[PDB]
């Protein structure tokens, strides 16, 4: 899974080195880093019911349609997944901050997630919508550091990118 | 692989729950200068460590470099000294990224199998990692002696503190010990 | 040529991907150690014609041998050629400081060395006794603080073991 | 391939002396911070840049979506907008590396030709490039327009200096440049 | 393991011929030539220890520094794994006069030797003038027949060339 | 692949010392122009050799080329008659080489879970090889018979002494006799 | 073109060998059988074509039909270039004799042989017949010496048993 | 690739021609033994030439092994030693079949080509394979001197006579003179 230190733990597996300066080094980003997209983590952690739920009312309301019957916010089940579906997004995300790459987005949100829409006719630009809403939600200093919301900003990006 | 902190996001996802407690995590990266350390004294004196330890394991045992023995004839004692490097190798990867995980799937596994097929023998290869056990928690500690050492003696002259980076040492160790069970 | 960024975008090109999150922290880590790297780099650079004189003197000192008739350091172009070559590992210890990666050492030092040495009958003890000097001789903070000291000794001693 | 410190080196070397003038790589760490700022602002836009600029391409240019038209079929819309993407994806790559090679050897070398045997119309590559060093000028900057954005704006939020990183905008653009002097 | 017949049973088998002319021929090779390897394998057979412990008396009095303390030749174990070494290769030597092809050589004593001796910090030039002092140490008809003389002077120079 | 006399050095080897007895070996050398002859035999006469021995293989056993026989169809028929060339080849190896390593090694070595899982009848594949047992031995001795021979009678020629070369019939006798007991 | 040194030559290439002992040992091989197989080469090259003449009446005689209308032996140029392939074969095994090996056989006349006879309808009978004729006409001390025969005889076989 | 032989047959084939004249190859096998100690001669000091002759290039020619050199940095050094002992070997091989043919298949078509890319200076080349060529009549000659080998001096011990097998010297010669020519 993705992070700092498997990417130049693979590099140099791939070479038969053991670790050496430059591996070092790019932990030591891992080190300086980790204190804002940790806060991101924990902001995100704590609130991550409310910020899903605005994400999701925010695409809904952006396409109306969806409540139509036979579309895909039209029933209670439907309504509920798709709310599950924008909170496993931003679980993914919170994951990917604790980790500090994108591993945990590229694995278990990310990877298949086109053929699982196409093949159940779920439409992709709500997800974009709720993800666009989260990108351009936040604000610092309001609800974390600059540098915090940089990190979760970035992420959202990633996400919305994998599906753009 | 997984490291210290994707093996904690695999804790939280097996319960899809986010990851609140960061109390250990917030205390890997306090310790994160100490492990870099740590990982710089065995890569730093990991062909002194490896030879002293075939060494060693040949030292405590003739038997290895007399006919019919598995470190004879070169070609074997060459083999056997990749083999002790490639262990530590991986054995450092665990210790650089807080996980087993790395060294269970890229060297253990299979390996007892592999070694029962051309008979490696187990006694002398668990000592072999035995000893570079023993030698990695010294130079973890940086303490090591001239005594083992002779000419050879380094010291790494990290920043100094009286446990001298015990839980770091114990976590070395308990990677070779992962090692030590596979082959078991 | 090896490096914190250049393991990271070779990393992300096998994979088709834009640099991510652990790209850029890694980056962070080669901003916040290049300080102590880059000491000794200096310490280093204005002063390799001493530090590799007397690491050359102490090989020699070590191995007398290598003084007699038809031995590598017997002639006057040998002892010339033997300090230079202890030159030339210390300055690419200079590159590889600069880079923050063993490239340079890799490539212009390493690659090779083997084969060429064999080929000359160069004995490899005395090139191991002038790093292994050079690896003991410094203190901190006498010669630079100890942080630049690790990044001087860690290059030493990964010269070192592809010696041993 | 190179970076901003290994090409200082390989210019050191070609005179076998010490790198003693660190003076543009104390100022290339100084911008460290900024540097990654101007990759993320790449990178975070990296598809609504693509998109926008094979649409602007071909808003300016009718022909290329008509019978006999470079992005005519679907098949070949696709092979321009993967192109675009590759394209910025290696100028990214150089931007953070802060220097041209990776994008020389990887992409560049050979691409003329390439699209020479393909057909691919040189003047309408150029112009997508163009597009693109306009968008990554002004997310690096962090001044983009409504006017071209819609609802799809992007607000990078990095702390502002009065030049805006005039520096590192000149630096991406001369890097958008060497694509075009390369198809050109 | 490389013989005369071994080659070309193994070049027939790739081509999936049974053996014809050539491979015949080759092997009446082996019936004539093997009078001359094997006197000199007898004649290496019958004195291997003192060959070798005159071989291996040379070495160390070329190199007297060996003796010091810290070096390959300075203990009792050390004394007496050197002398080993040099029986080692006289006997692999032995092997492959009798065989006929340099495979005990190839297999046993070459491959693996220079990462045995980098490894445990042995200098290959003991090693080499141990070998090249047999090399030089035997006359015909003394020692064997001029044409013995030659398939032991041949087997010494392929091990010597194999450490240069 | 090993030959009588790396065979004897395998053997010296396992007990790290030189070897002493080389009248064995002599003797080898002795008979060198004997074993090329019986070597000869063999190649030259093998499409003979092989074609009569699956023929009488199945003239012995009619229901090998009957309906569900494994010497039916046509492709079964080719690939028992290659078979057999291919058992006859590596015997004629290990004659030349005076050891059977390459026979084991390279043949023989998971041949009888091969036709296991194959189908194809170990028993009647014994009996050609039986059959080309006994022709190499006549051609050998240079003795075949114009009752087994017909037209296509050879003879070899060599200088004849009184035992024949009863030693190296017994040897090439052991080769295929080890194929039989690999097949059973 | 295989032979004897090109065969082992073939075969250190591959492993990137210099010449070693039991490459010069196969080429003793050749030296020591190069009067046997030159004494038949003479022979055959001194009487080519009556030895190819009573070849090819065999075969015919063997095989009358072949004169039949519409036959393989039937007209003047099949006639022709019967007698001439028969005297192909001869030719590439005087070919094989001086070499040492069976190269020029294997590259020039059997490489194809049943490819062509195939297409063009050529019984392989008759070439088998002509060439066992040559086979057995042949006896020592009255043709050439029983090592010589022995050699002839060989490179015939091989070219009976690939058309067999 | 052919032999002395095979070469023979080749030119008799061209006019579809048994080979008649079996002079220069009767030759050929009178003088195989003196050829067998040349290839010895050459093979058994092999490193020796190899060395000293790259040695000789370069301690005549500094700017190899200074910035910019060919010869630098180590690895090139590396593969110019690799090179040199490639040529010798291939020369070795066309000295004991006696043909050029496989020093021409394999090592020397497209060689002039591979260094004019790389940057291989010619004229260095060259003179290294002249340094062999010198080294190879007085190991064939067994008369090299002290002066050039100081304590690496070796006596072949092969049977003497008058022209010190002046023909094969010849031969040889000739073999380093076509790899020169290949490459000036
Ligand atoms: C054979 C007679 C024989 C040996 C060889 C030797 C093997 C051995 N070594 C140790 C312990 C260590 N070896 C170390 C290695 C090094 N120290 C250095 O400073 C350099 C860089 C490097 C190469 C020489 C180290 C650090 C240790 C740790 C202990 C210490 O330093 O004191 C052991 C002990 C194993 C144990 O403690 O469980 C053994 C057996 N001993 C032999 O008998
Ligand atoms: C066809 C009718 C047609 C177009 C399509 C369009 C193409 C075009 N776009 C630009 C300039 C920019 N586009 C930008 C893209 C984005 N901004 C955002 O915030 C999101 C993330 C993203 C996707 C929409 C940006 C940042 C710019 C820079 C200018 C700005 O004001 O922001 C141009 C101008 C390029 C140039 O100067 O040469 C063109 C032509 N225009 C069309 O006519
Ligand atoms: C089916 C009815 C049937 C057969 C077909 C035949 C098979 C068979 N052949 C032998 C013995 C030999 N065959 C030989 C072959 C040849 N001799 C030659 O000269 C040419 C070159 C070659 C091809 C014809 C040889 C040499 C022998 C040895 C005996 C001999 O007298 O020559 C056997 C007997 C095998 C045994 O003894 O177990 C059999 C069964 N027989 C059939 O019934
Ligand atoms: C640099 C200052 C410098 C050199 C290095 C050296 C290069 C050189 N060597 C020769 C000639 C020979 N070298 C030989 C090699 C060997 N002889 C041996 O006995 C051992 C086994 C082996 C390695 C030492 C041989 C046999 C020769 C042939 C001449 C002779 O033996 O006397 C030359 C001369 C080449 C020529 O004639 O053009 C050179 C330049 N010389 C240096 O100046
Ligand atoms: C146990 C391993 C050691 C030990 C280690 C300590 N190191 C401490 C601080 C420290 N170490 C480094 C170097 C490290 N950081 C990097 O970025 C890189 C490479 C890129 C490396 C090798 C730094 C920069 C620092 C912080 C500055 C300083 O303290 O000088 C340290 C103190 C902090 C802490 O308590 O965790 C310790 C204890 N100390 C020991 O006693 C044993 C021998
Ligand atoms: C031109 C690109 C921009 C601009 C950029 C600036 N960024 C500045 C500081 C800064 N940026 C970051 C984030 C960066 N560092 C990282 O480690 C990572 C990812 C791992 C990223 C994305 C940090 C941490 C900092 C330093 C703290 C801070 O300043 O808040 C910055 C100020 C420093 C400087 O002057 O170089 C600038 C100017 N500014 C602009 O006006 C345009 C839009
Ligand atoms: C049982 C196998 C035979 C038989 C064999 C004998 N051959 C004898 C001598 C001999 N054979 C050859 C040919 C061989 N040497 C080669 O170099 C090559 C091809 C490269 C071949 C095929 C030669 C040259 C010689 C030596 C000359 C001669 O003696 O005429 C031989 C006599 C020596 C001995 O007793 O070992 C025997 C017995 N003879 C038999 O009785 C059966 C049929
Ligand atoms: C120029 C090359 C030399 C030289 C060569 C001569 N060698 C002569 C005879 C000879 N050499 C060997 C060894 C060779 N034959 C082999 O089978 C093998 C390995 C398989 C090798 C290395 C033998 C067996 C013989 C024949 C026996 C003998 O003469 O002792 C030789 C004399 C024969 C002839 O004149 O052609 C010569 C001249 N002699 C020289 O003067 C230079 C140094
Ligand atoms: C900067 C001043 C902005 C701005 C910010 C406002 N946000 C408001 C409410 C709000 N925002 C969020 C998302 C935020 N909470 C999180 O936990 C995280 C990340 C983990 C983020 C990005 C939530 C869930 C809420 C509702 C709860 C709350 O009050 O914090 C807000 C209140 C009014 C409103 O709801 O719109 C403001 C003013 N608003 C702006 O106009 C500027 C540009
Ligand atoms: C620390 C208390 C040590 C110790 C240090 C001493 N070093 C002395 C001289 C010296 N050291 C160096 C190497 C140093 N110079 C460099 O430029 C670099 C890296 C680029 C290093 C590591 C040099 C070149 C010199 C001579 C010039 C000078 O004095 O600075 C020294 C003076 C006496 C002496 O030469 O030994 C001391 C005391 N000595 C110790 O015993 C502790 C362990
Ligand atoms: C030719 C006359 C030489 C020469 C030869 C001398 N050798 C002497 C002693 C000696 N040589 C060996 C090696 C030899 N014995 C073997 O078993 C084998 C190979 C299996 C070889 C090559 C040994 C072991 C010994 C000591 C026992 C013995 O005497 O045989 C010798 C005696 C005096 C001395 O030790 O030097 C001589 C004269 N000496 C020459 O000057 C020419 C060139
Ligand atoms: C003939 C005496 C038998 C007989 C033989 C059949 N074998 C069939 C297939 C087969 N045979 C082998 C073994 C062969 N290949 C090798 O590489 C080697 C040694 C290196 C040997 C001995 C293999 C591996 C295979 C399977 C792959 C293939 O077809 O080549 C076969 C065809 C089986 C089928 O397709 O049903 C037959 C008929 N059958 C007989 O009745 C007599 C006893
Ligand atoms: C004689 C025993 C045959 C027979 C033979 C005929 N061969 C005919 C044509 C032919 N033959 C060959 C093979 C020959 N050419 C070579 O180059 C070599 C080896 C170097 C050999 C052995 C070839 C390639 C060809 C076709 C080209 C050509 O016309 O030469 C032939 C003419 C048949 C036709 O034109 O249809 C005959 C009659 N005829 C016999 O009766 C017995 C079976
Ligand atoms: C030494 C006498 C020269 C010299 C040689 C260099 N050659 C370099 C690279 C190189 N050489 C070859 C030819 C070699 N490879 C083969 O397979 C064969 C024949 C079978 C031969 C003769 C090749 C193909 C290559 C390229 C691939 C590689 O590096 O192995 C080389 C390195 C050049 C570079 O990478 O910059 C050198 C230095 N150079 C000299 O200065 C003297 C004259």
């Amino acid at each position: 899974m993705k992070s700092v230190v498997t990417t130049v733990i693979a590099a140099a597996d791939a070479a038969g080195r053991f670790p050496s300066s430059s591996d070092l080094e790019s932990v030591q980003g891992s080190i300086q880093r980790s204190a804002a997209r940790l806060e991101a983590a924990e902001k995100l952690a704590g609130n991550i019911d409310a910020v899903a739920q605005e994400a999701y009312n925010a695409c809904i309301q952006k396409y109306p349609y969806l409540n139509n019957s036979g579309e895909a916010n039209s029933t209670d089940t439907f309504k509920a997944k798709c709310l599950r579906d924008v909170k496993h997004y931003m679980r993914l995300i919170q994951y990917s901050l604790v980790v500090g790459g994108t591993g945990p987005l590229d694995e278990w949100g990310i990877a298949g997630q086109r053929e699982v829409y196409r093949a159940l006719g779920l439409p992709t630009a709500p997800y974009v919508e709720a993800l666009s809403f989260a990108r351009n939600r936040g604000c610092a200093p309001r609800d974390m550091s600059a540098q915090a919301l940089t990190e979760y900003n970035a992420l959202l990006d990633y996400a919305i990118n994998s599906l753009s | 692989m997984l490291d210290a902190f994707s093996r904690a996001v695999v804790q939280a996802d097996a319960s899809t729950s986010v990851v609140a407690d960061m109390g250990a995590l917030k205390q890997f990266i306090a310790e994160g200068n100490r492990r870099l350390d740590a990982v710089n004294a065995i890569a730093s004196n990991a062909s002194c460590m490896v030879s002293d330890a075939v060494a060693g394991m040949i030292c405590e045992n003739q038997g290895l470099i007399q006919a019919g023995g598995n470190c004879y004839p070169n070609r074997r004692m060459a083999a056997c000294l990749r083999d002790a490097e490639i262990i530590l190798r991986y054995v450092t990867y665990a210790l650089l990224a807080g996980d087993a995980s790395v060294l269970d799937d890229r060297c253990l596994n299979g390996l007892k199998e592999t070694y029962a097929a051309l008979g490696v023998p187990t006694t002398s290869t668990v000592r072999a990692v035995q000893i570079m056990k023993a030698q990695a928690a010294a130079h973890i500690k940086d303490t090591p002696s001239e005594a083992r050492a002779g000419g050879k003696l380094r010291k790494m002259g990290s920043p100094v503190v009286e446990d001298r980076c015990a839980s770091l040492v114990a976590e070395a160790s308990s990677y070779f010990d992962r090692v030590i069970s596979a082959l078991s």
